């Protein structure tokens, strides 16, 4: 199929549940007509090849123009082999800088994916209604249950995990125990502070 | 098996930037008869009363088809 | 990897073209289903099996003729724990396989979504789905004896 | 109120889900995951031969 | 320059409440973000000037363990209702307050005697609650200024209970930092504080406040548009005297209000025919133009 | 012996020590593991796993994206993807995968004057590669055509 | 080189044909970036022989997965040097060690 | 060889006809295309 | 912007509808010349059809009634 | 008062060697040695500007894949040794020098020919090797001010003109303490410790009033708000 690339996976540990991170570069191809279009639009080309010269040299305002027509576009990212319906999800891009894909680690485990040279692909929805086909079905913050059995599948693991059991576990004898505090705040301030543990 | 590659000539480039202009019907079909007879140095081989005769429509004169064929020679390449 | 992949396709081809084409079908028949017992452990509770589902007769409490829980109703978590509550140990439900639809089947002898909480709406592939679920943890079991 | 592992967490977000819905649910689980990511980050968790 | 560095230029602030607030500062150079963000949290933390409840003493209670009777909360609670007092002192470094309760409900910080040096942020505080009607409350508060928090626990006659005090007038500052860039530049910080104070000061003043701190510390060290053919005037074409003059009577002066205008509309208008037209769409023709095109926002108030 | 070797170095005999953190100066709760590794870079560079199309050149027999990072070719949506979106019910999405950015020639070019023009619609059309089959089943003989 | 190995680097790193071995023993006579001009000792030339050994090395070319195959000389002038010494370090070779 | 010998007839009422012949599958969002296909005809 | 549909599902009743509905409104919002019925905040046409179902102000029984009514006062205004 | 802190300021700077030195700060508040020791210690390492080697030209080569006869090392190698040249530049912020150099021996930093404005702090620093004696070697350096890293793919050049990446910073390491100080009769009171290592291109206390001016000048914008 047409609009689609593909490359290596990295961690997005910033991303919010709904979000990827899409290089630039693949995104300026990925997009190509809709920049052709925004270009023609505003008056800052009057042909279509004057808009493909401008966007072949790279120049400053096609940027603005690209981050003006990703705003609100779903992307579908795969992974092969796809075993179930979870091995495609839609999400917002936001543009960053390098050649890798930024994935939330939260949707790690419905992909079945690492981070160790696991490659994705990303299609571009054309249509109104893929567009919003992939923002109600096959968006990320849609997909919370597993259809085989109706369990969650967005499970925190491994660091997340640690970093809560470790916080939440008493000591016998810890710096500031026994006062008496008047809320969770108060709480946070004096751990900030170096007088509680 | 073996298949090929397709490839994007003249004329091909030609009708992809005829597409993707403000022509209407007429001066679309006017559009295509001009790109028909383009050769592969990039010149006309017929004379505008050829293409008006192709075009098979009486309501329209010589001077529409001057102005299209004026908006296809700044096409690229220019010329 | 290759004999599960084989396996899904088969799978997938086999129902690819069931989907929900309708809401009831009117049926009475239906599967009675008791908890999963094997030798001296129950392997499987009755809540387990009867959870998202539809009753295809009218639940009576075992010690008397009152009706406990009425026909067509989809047991949600609060009838789980009703039908748990009066020590009940087989309910009679409705199954895709005793289906009277032709060309499909009916959102009622199917049941809950299970991706959504609420019961399944027309027009699901329910087949694709099936197979999927089936076929998907196939690499989780052994092919060598 | 007590230590949470993999389980307690699964069920707190669960109990979340089945209390007060979607929206709520998701932005749970995002402050969940920045607040592992934080304190296991400040915890200082290594690996040694002892 | 290479002593010259990024300087915010869209600072946002959101005000949550009278006392919460939200500052976001953007673009900042690489890794000043923890910087700025880290000095201002610990300066707001731990030295920050203000006023602060240090001991109590009670007429009825010599111990800290005791049993009040008439007073539905324990005496650690009252010590707790007593450390979440905000109070501004101008007059001096200590001061002695007297608090005396009779009958039924709730005593709140607005039955302390009132003081012209001493103001209460909360009039409406809750201190304790009487449920007898033959039951008085008299306690005597002691109130100093200092910084940062202190703890009852680090400075271990009769009936002389300690508070942990807490001059700051911050309650929570969190910061966090984000992407962000100018158009060449893309590896920038941005800078969004979360701060909520305990209604003494501003969260802004606050800010302020710990921005000087810091600055007076270093002071031994410091040393001091559309393509420009659509602009063009339609004279710039050269048309014939009718067409022109049709043109200027549908009020077209600019290329773009022009190459705006389709085909069925100006075969409409009046005294404007087929072949002015043509003419028309050849003259554009020349310059690589055309009538079907469409722009977003064409007069730029120009 | 290691802890031999390390006392002879004046280092810690466990092997961990005390950080700090690079961005706040606060140390960190608990000693960590540092030392010296071997690491590999690997011939796995992302540069040669990058890649992106929006259009190119096609197949002459089926009239499909061609495959290759080398021929600027498209990515493969294979059965597995096209059970998946028949599982979301995205029943639009797999008709725009299957005939405008693929073989259905016609579709192709209105498709691209649309998105120029602003307009996200779609007219999906035959694709190619069934009239391909269909050419290739009357060759052998078999009379097979659509009706009505 | 790894700084932490098992013995085992030497051994790869010479029997590949990835470094320069000297064929006899003799004094660096000359020694340059590309190529090496060994003084072969009395005792191991052949009669009526000009005794020297000649090596020129391999310099930024290209292997078969398009790396770059280049060697360094690691060896002084008028250094003495014997039968199997290394001369130059191939690729991913320090010293006569595997160094990967 | 069966069904040319049978002489029989597709009526394209499944998802995987459907998707040969690149129209809209009878499922999901494209059922009520299909409903008044049927409606129509 | 949008981040979940779940209050625009439960206003139609199905997501398979909802999707239609909302690309028919968004369609006329694109192509067409109508306004949004919500204040505008730097949103795209789906968005924001999907806060305007959100909110009650369409749905397919409204949809078809201006239809109707625009069909209706196109024709009596004609002659 | 409580109201009113003391400032520190500095002390004591003790060259421990030409590369290294400790300063000292005192007094300081409870809490403000570390508030001020990270800032410091982030300045330091991000934002200090220094001169760095930005393009070479050699007579006889064309590209830095290449050798030259008489050389013991590559062109890539001669190039890498450039990019540790440490250099002082005191009129300009872009200078040109110039090297020639003939005979077996070792060809160091101070064949550079002298200039008026530019110091070389290391002049031990080996660039190449010559191995012949009717061998030489001629090339020109050109030398920038700046700040950070600015590696060369990033930034017509004839054939023959070779980049380097340019590392501007000329702090390499920073570390700090913060003690307990006796000042007056008060026990109350801090000191701070920094310890720098450096190339040797940049004075101490300079360095530490060009990151409190960095500081102070972002601190502005909080101040006003
Ligand atoms: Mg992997
Ligand atoms: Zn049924």
């Amino acid at each position: 199929v047409d609009y689609s690339g593909r490359s290596v996976i990295t961690v997005g540990p910033y991303l919010r549940l709904h979000q990827c991170g899409l290089p630039k570069k693949m995104a300026l191809e990925l997009f190509k007509p809709f920049i052709y279009g925004k270009l023609e639009l505003r008056g800052l080309a009057t042909t279509i090849k004057a808009a493909k010269k401008m966007v072949e040299r790279e120049e400053a305002v096609v940027w603005d123009i690209l981050d003006e027509v990703i705003r609100e576009h779903p992307v579908l990212l795969n992974r092969a082999p796809t075993l179930h319906r979870l091995g495609i999800q839609a999400f917002e891009p936001v543009l960053i800088e390098g050649k890798a894909i930024q994935l939330h680690p939260l949707v790690c485990a419905a992909y079945n994916a690492d981070f160790d040279g696991d490659q994705m692909a990303v299609h571009v929805p054309l249509t109104l209604e893929a567009q919003l086909e992939a923002r109600a079905l096959m968006m990320s913050t849609n997909n919370i249950l597993s259809p085989a059995n109706g369990e969650p599948i967005i499970v925190p693991s491994q660091d997340v995990v640690l970093g809560l059991y470790y916080m939440t576990r008493d000591c016998v004898n810890a710096k500031g125990e026994g006062m008496v505090l008047t809320g969770p705040k108060e709480a946070e301030r004096l751990y900030r502070s170096g007088l509680a543990s | 098996v073996y298949q090929g590659e397709t490839t994007q000539t003249l004329q091909d480039y030609l009708m992809w930037q005829v597409e993707l202009t403000p022509f209407s019907d007429t001066d679309r079909a006017i559009a295509t008869s001009i790109v028909d007879a383009v050769d592969e140095t990039g010149y006309l081989t017929v004379p505008l009363e050829d293409i008006l005769e192709s075009i098979g429509d009486e309501e329209i004169d010589i001077d529409e088809v001057e102005a299209v064929l004026k908006r296809i020679q700044r096409f690229d390449p220019v010329g | 990897t290759a004999n599960s992949g084989y396996l899904t396709r088969r799978l997938v081809d086999v129902a690819q073209d069931l989907v929900v084409t309708e809401d009831d079908c009117g049926t009475h028949e239906g599967i009675m289903m008791t908890p999963v017992i094997e030798g001296g452990d129950v392997k499987e509770p009755l809540r387990d099996r009867v959870l998202g589902r539809v009753t295809a007769e009218d639940v009576l409490k075992p010690g008397t003729a009152d009706i406990l829980v009425p026909r067509n109703t989809l047991l949600h978590e609060q009838w789980c724990d009703l039908l748990e509550e009066n020590s009940v140990d087989a309910v009679k439900v409705r199954s895709v396989v005793s289906c009277d639809t032709d060309f499909g089947v009916c959102a009622h002898c199917y049941g809950r979504d299970l991706a959504r909480g609420h019961i399944i709406n027309k027009g699901e592939a329910i087949g694709v789905i099936a197979a999927q679920s089936i076929g998907e943890p196939g690499t989780q079991l052994t092919m060598r004896t | 109120n007590q230590a949470l592992g993999k389980k307690a967490i699964s069920k707190m977000l669960n109990t979340c889900y089945r209390i007060l819905g979607l929206k709520p649910t998701v932005i749970f689980a995002d402050q969940i995951m920045y607040t592992g990511f934080a304190y296991a980050a400040r915890s200082g968790a290594s690996v040694g031969i002892d | 320059s290479v002593t010259e560095f990024l300087k915010p230029r869209l600072v946002d602030i959101e005000q949550v409440s009278s006392t919460h607030a939200k500052v976001t500062l953007e673009p900042l150079e690489r890794g000043f973000g923890h910087t700025l963000g880290n000095a201002l949290r610990r300066i707001l933390l731990s030295s920050m000037p203000g006023c602060a409840v240090t001991e109590v003493e009670i007429d009825g209670v010599l111990h800290e363990y005791s049993t009040k009777e008439g007073v539905q909360e324990d005496i650690l609670e009252i010590l707790l209702n007593l450390k979440g007092l905000a109070v501004r002192v101008q007059g001096k470094d200590e001061v002695i307050l007297t608090l005396n309760k009779s009958g039924i409900g709730p005593v709140t910080a607005a039955d302390i005697t009132h003081d012209g040096d001493v103001e209460i942020v909360k009039p409406q505080h809750v201190i304790c609650h009487l449920t007898d009607e033959n039951a008085s409350i008299s306690m005597r508060i002691k109130v100093q200024r200092g910084r940062g928090y202190v703890p009852a626990s680090t400075r271990i006659p009769i009936g002389r209970l300690l508070v942990d005090a807490c001059y700051s007038p911050v309650e929570r500052i969190a910061y966090n930092v984000e992407a962000a860039r100018v158009e060449q530049r893309t590896d920038l910080d941005k800078l969004v504080i979360e701060m909520e104070t305990n209604g003494t000061i501003d969260p802004e003043e606050a800010i302020r406040r710990a921005a000087t701190i810091l600055a007076e510390q270093l002071e031994a060290f410091v040393d001091l548009e559309f393509d420009p053919i659509l602009l063009r005037p339609v004279d710039d074409l050269e048309l014939t005297v009718r067409s022109a003059n049709c043109l200027k009577a549908e009020a077209i002066h600019y290329i773009g209000d022009l190459v705006q205008r389709t085909e069925v509309e100006l075969l409409k208008t009046p005294n404007l025919g087929k072949k002015s037209l043509t003419e028309i769409k050849d003259v554009l023709a020349s310059r690589g133009l055309s009538l079907g095109m469409r722009l977003e926002n064409w007069p730029p108030a120009s | 012996e290691i802890k031999e070797l390390l006392k002879l170095g004046d280092l810690p005999t466990s092997g961990q020590i005390r950080l700090y953190d690079g961005r706040t100066g606060e140390q960190f709760e608990r000693p960590v593991t540092v030392g010296y590794m071997y690491m590999l870079k690997l011939n796995h560079l992302v540069d040669d796993k990058m890649h992106a199309r929006s259009t190119g050149s096609y197949s002459l027999v089926t009239q499909q994206p061609l495959g290759g990072k080398a021929q600027f070719g498209g990515q493969r949506f294979g059965e597995m993807e096209v059970w998946a979106l028949e599982a979301y019910g995205a029943a639009y999405t797999l008709q725009e995968m299957l005939t405008v950015k693929s073989d259905d020639v016609n579709g192709r070019t209105k498709m691209y004057k649309n998105i120029v023009d602003g307009n996200h619609q779609m007219e999906p059309g035959m694709p190619e590669s069934f009239n391909v089959l269909l050419k290739e089943i009357r060759s052998l003989g078999i009379n097979i055509e659509l009706e009505d | 080189k790894p700084l932490v190995g098992t013995g085992m680097e030497r051994a790869v790193a010479v029997d590949s044909g990835v470094t320069a071995v000297a064929k006899r023993g003799g004094v660096v006579q000359y020694v340059d970036a590309s190529r090496i001009v060994i003084k072969v000792n009395e005792d191991e030339m052949y009669p009526g022989e000009a005794g020297i050994d000649i090596y020129n090395l391999t310099k930024y070319t290209r292997s078969n997965q398009n790396t770059c195959i280049n060697q360094m000389p690691c060896v002084s002038l008028g250094e003495p040097v014997e039968r199997g010494d290394v001369l130059a370090d191939g690729p991913s070779t320090d010293l006569g060690e595997l160094a990967l | 060889t069966e069904a040319a010998v049978a002489g029989k007839r597709d009526e394209l009422r499944g998802l995987k006809e459907n998707v040969i012949v690149g129209r809209l599958i009878p499922a999901g969002t494209g059922y009520a295309y299909h409903q008044d296909r049927m409606r129509r005809r | 912007a949008r981040v979940t549909v779940q209050d625009a599902v439960e206003k139609i009743g199905n997501r398979f509808d909802l999707v239609l509905v909302a690309a028919r409104r968004a369609r006329q919002m694109q192509v067409g010349g109508k306004d949004p019925l919500v204040p505008e905040e730097n949103d795209k046409t789906t968005v924001i059809a999907l806060r305007e179902i959100e909110e009650g102000l369409i749905n397919n029984q409204i949809l078809d009634v201006r239809e109707r009514q625009e069909q209706q006062e196109q024709e009596a205004a004609e002659l």
